[PDB]
């Protein structure tokens, strides 16, 4: 109910984030978008 | 984003189709010409032939 304060939970989760959500949009654009070539190909 | 999907995909392949459809009408045009410019041409040779033959 109350917020926890608190700077160990997600400092970890912060860089795994970032990471998964960098190199992610770099390999599924890259799939979704030569998906796409494709179809108009 | 489904339906576009489907939208964009089947108008490009209709495109496809639309210009394999023009491309094969085109074929059978030519064909008809060039069938239609022989019987002109065998027709009056074989007419006068006949003719010829009448006439001789």
């Amino acid at each position: 109910f109350n917020t926890d304060i608190l700077a160990t939970n997600l400092i970890n989760l912060s860089v795994v984030l970032g990471v998964l959500i960098f190199f992610g949009k770099g390999v599924l654009s890259d799939l979704l978008d030569n998906r796409k070539q494709r179809i108009l190909n | 984003l489904g339906d576009f999907m489907d939208k964009r995909d089947a108008s490009i392949k209709e495109q496809l189709s639309g210009v394999k459809d023009t491309s094969s009408e085109v074929k059978q045009l030519e064909e008809q010409a060039n069938a239609v410019m022989r019987a002109a041409r065998a027709e009056i040779s074989a007419a006068l032939n006949k003719m010829k033959k009448e006439t001789q």
